[PDB]
């Protein structure tokens, strides 16, 4: 037995804390590094000597995706030669080494390592459609930081942590643990909230210290190094005296893993088996659909939030309170809602809560934005305007999708990898979480920009986003529903 | 039965004023949600003012903010509407409105004609 109120409030045995608290620390370190790196790259590329920030979009398009595929191929290669632990260390140490060499060797030696300006005539030797490659190669080290800062969350959190969790957690145990790991994300959000503001405060020396980004960057980067080394120590501890405890991983199944399976294929062989598996393309669709929908339902919503609040002081107050309650709602949903929905209803319900909600409360949102004029005769007789009503309804879909990401979406999705063979639990996971996720947060910007030129104005593409969302949610719901048939079947094969 | 008798209609010069009224009978005015719409000939109907169950919440349309003030008195049961600084596009049939405490539709009114003129003097 487990209990009556505890089987619903805290479904963790007291002995199986030694497996989950180290994973909480791992998630904490990863998310802390990710938040610090994001907020230091978006703050470091504003203040290069001269216009060293204009070459952000050239990076965003020409390096971010391409370097994501390069990392993905290199990871696929190293998965065949290195062990699981060796691969984890060999992916993590380059990040920490770059974060150590940046403030010591790389950033201070800007004017010496950036193109000896001689790569200035090289601008006008190449066709006038690759001026960015000159700007990218001119802001060379800053380019290496934006890629390694964007990739960190895609690499460490999605591929490395979850790929480690999905290798060391059973499905029934996943239903109880995976929802909880975003509490580490929220606690790391508090830690980063203190750390980043500490760095910004210490950015004060103007005269005796002329370099503003010397000391602050060195301390932020050393903080990321300390967090990454604590990450690696957590990995070592959980591999040395967690996967070795006989309580879990019953004795004879232990040496089935230190003597276990491993990705054994070739680069084109592996990326032709993954491209012709209906399972992986469905996971790719979920991540692509989630990437665009959450971005589209957020740019559509953070356009009414700008019409309702045309002054940043209260927009910061609403988004200061929204960012505070998306932490409270996403500590209760993680502790209480997420693990319970997946255990009393099933896998499918957990994967369909957030798209159905985004659908139902997105239908309401778009019906109050498209039909704004012929709705302020009824809504106006209830004490509110349809703009405020779309703000609140759109906040619910942005507080039941951001508070559902780690709890039900990232739980059910990374649970889906568990019954898989190694070639997609490791190498397909790279494509889904590093490459097939880049098209998510970039495909929502392309759809926005591609429709900001077909409609011209942001207010005219709302009827076109709605049909786009209704199709992506359609392909999301069918992908989630068709995936459930494969998951519940492939899971059944694991009881051989 | 639930008739809403309007009043106050007439011709007034630009920058003038006229004050509507909506006699309410057939329900509990103290717990009935009031308002005022308007429908110019040719264009659809838009809401112009709104007053809550207890006179506290006053929601207006962005085209009549500051100029129009809705006010209701439960004793002398009427959802008044004080219009000031009338501009020519306020010419319409100013419908009264009424919603019960848990109903989702509105008992409309007959309609008062408010033509705001533009003659010089």
């Amino acid at each position: 037995p487990f209990g009556k109120l505890r089987s619903f409030l805290w479904p963790i045995h007291t002995h199986e804390l030694k497996k989950v608290l180290p994973m909480f620390l791992m998630f904490f370190c990863i998310t802390f590094n990710y938040t610090v790196l994001r907020d230091t790259k978006d703050t470091l590329i504003v203040g290069a000597p001269g216009s060293g920030a204009e070459a952000i979009p050239f990076i965003k398009f020409w390096l971010v995706v391409p370097c994501a595929i390069i990392f993905m191929l290199i990871y696929a290669k190293l998965s065949n030669i290195l062990s699981k632990q060796a691969l984890f260390y060999a992916v993590g140490t380059p990040f920490l080494i770059f974060f150590a060499l940046f403030p010591t060797v790389i950033y201070p030696l800007r004017d010496v390592l950036h193109p000896t300006e001689f790569a200035d005539r090289l601008q006008a030797i190449l066709p006038p459609g690759l001026l960015g490659l000159v700007a990218i190669l001119r802001n060379w080290t800053f380019a290496a930081f934006y890629v390694l800062a964007e990739l960190w969350g895609s690499v460490m959190l999605s591929l490395m942590f979850w790929g480690f969790a999905n290798e060391i957690t059973k499905i029934h145990e996943a239903k109880r643990f995976y929802a909880l790991f975003g509490i580490g994300a929220n606690i790391s959000l508090l830690a980063s909230g203190r750390a980043i503001v500490w760095a910004s405060k210490l950015r004060a020396s103007v005269s005796e210290g002329v370099d503003p980004w010397g000391i602050s960057l060195r301390l932020l980067m050393a903080m990321t190094i300390v967090s990454g080394l604590v990450l690696m120590a957590s990995y070592w501890w959980i591999n040395k005296n967690v996967l070795t405890d006989p309580r879990f991983y019953n004795p004879e199944e232990m040496q089935k893993g230190k003597k276990g399976a491993k990705p054994k294929m070739n680069m084109k062989d592996s990326f032709l088996y993954l491209a012709r598996s209906p399972y992986i393309l469905l996971l790719a669709l979920l991540v692509i659909a989630y990437g665009i929908c959450i971005n589209l339902i957020e740019v559509t919503w953070k356009s009414q939030l700008k019409l309702q609040y045309p002054n940043m002081n209260d927009y910061s107050e609403f988004m200061g309170n929204f960012s505070f309650w998306t932490g409270v709602v996403s500590v209760l949903i993680m502790l209480f809602v997420g693990g319970n929905v997946i255990r009393k209803f099933g896998w499918l319900t957990g994967a369909l809560v957030t798209p159905v909600m985004v659908l139902l409360t997105g239908i309401v949102f778009f019906a109050l934005v498209i039909f704004r004029n012929q709705a302020s005769g009824l809504v106006a007789m209830f004490g509110t305007t349809p703009l405020m009503l779309a703000v609140v309804v759109g906040a619910i879909q942005n507080i039941l999708s951001k508070s559902t990401k780690y709890a039900l979406f990232d739980s059910t999705k990374e649970m889906a990898y568990i019954p898989l063979d190694q070639e997609q639990k490791v190498k397909g996971k790279a494509a889904i979480d590093v490459v097939a996720a880049r098209f998510g947060k970039s495909g929502g910007a392309l759809i926005q920009q591609g429709l900001l030129v077909i409609c011209g104005s942001i207010g005219a593409m709302t009827p076109y986003l709605a049909v786009i969302l209704l199709f992506i949610i359609a392909i999301w719901l069918v992908s989630a529903t068709k995936l459930n048939k494969l998951f519940l079947a492939q899971s059944a094969l694991k009881e051989q | 039965e639930v008739q809403l008798v309007e009043s106050g209609g007439g011709l007034v010069q630009a920058g003038g004023s006229l004050r509507l009224s909506c006699a309410a009978s057939g329900f509990t005015f103290s717990d009935t949600y009031m308002g005022w719409f308007r429908q110019a000939p040719g264009k659809e109907r838009e809401f112009v003012a709104t007053i809550d169950y207890s006179g506290g919440h006053t929601l207006y349309a962005d085209s009549v903010k500051g100029r129009f003030t809705i006010s209701r008195d439960n004793s002398k049961n009427t959802v008044y509407l004080q219009m000031n600084s009338l501009n020519p596009e306020d010419t319409a049939v100013y419908y009264c409105a009424a919603r019960k405490r848990y109903h989702y539709y509105s008992y409309w009114g007959q309609g008062t004609q408010v033509t705001v003129s533009s003659l010089e003097h």
